[PDB]
């Protein structure tokens, strides 16, 4: 969706900068972690169905606007 | 056991906290004795005094991350019983089905912290207790089970 590329580096370290911040220094509580993604997931699944469905309706409905003003003339 | 709730002094050691051997010594003695279903009755008419301070050192370790330790109340030994100690205390006064429907109606805001607790620790001592707590609560032999129901399924995320 956010027209990003698979990201991997390998990393469970706290040592290193990226390794201190992508990963926390705190716990791990396995529940807690699946639950923040399981909720904006839902949303999101939803909203680009939706982005879909309406930009194939305003734009069949843009091209066809001039379409029928052109005839009512002819 | 009644007369020696009414007091002072007792419940004054009680209620302070930031001294973990005169807490720790105080719910034990309390939750020794509620083993026994008759002081459940007396024990519960001076509730309103050291349940808050009860809920207060819960509450406080949910607060205080795990992943360090300290020595007050962490993942060792002396914090472990002393979190114990006032969830005991708790479910044996629940164990009677008025008492449960009372206790949820009173003390919603603390009561719906238990789930908190199961989700930050891996004791089983803590967890165990929290979950049963609040499936004595809503149990059918409880009076209005349907409206503590709604309450925990919707305000605390029980479900």
């Amino acid at each position: 969706k956010h027209d990003i590329k698979l990201y991997e580096g390998d990393t469970d370290k706290y040592l290193d900068g990226s390794g201190e911040l992508y990963v926390p220094p705190s716990g791990s509580v396995i529940d807690d972690y699946v639950r923040n993604a399981s909720y904006l997931e839902e949303r999101l699944i939803q909203m680009e169905d939706a982005t879909d469905q309406i930009e194939v309706q305003k734009n069949d409905l843009e091209q066809y606007r001039f379409i029928l003003q052109s005839g009512d003339e002819f | 056991v009644e007369k020696l709730l009414k007091n002072n002094n007792l419940i004054n050691i009680l209620q302070n906290i930031e001294q973990m051997d005169t807490c720790y010594v105080c719910i034990r003695l309390l939750q020794e004795l509620a083993v026994i279903p008759e002081y459940r009755d007396v024990i519960w008419l001076h509730e309103k005094k050291f349940m808050p301070t009860l809920f207060k050192i819960l509450q406080r370790a949910t607060d205080s991350q795990l992943a360090t330790r300290i020595v007050a109340t962490n993942s060792n030994h002396l914090g472990i019983q002393l979190q114990y100690h006032s969830l005991l205390l708790i479910w044996l006064l629940t164990f009677n089905p008025v008492f449960a429907n009372e206790l949820v109606q009173k003390y919603l805001s603390d009561f719906l912290d238990l789930l908190k607790l199961v989700k930050i620790t891996i004791k089983e001592k803590v967890s165990r207790l929290c979950i049963s707590i609040i499936l004595q609560c809503c149990s059918t032999r409880v009076k209005q089970h349907k409206k503590v129901i709604k309450q925990l399924l919707l305000l605390g995320n029980a479900l």
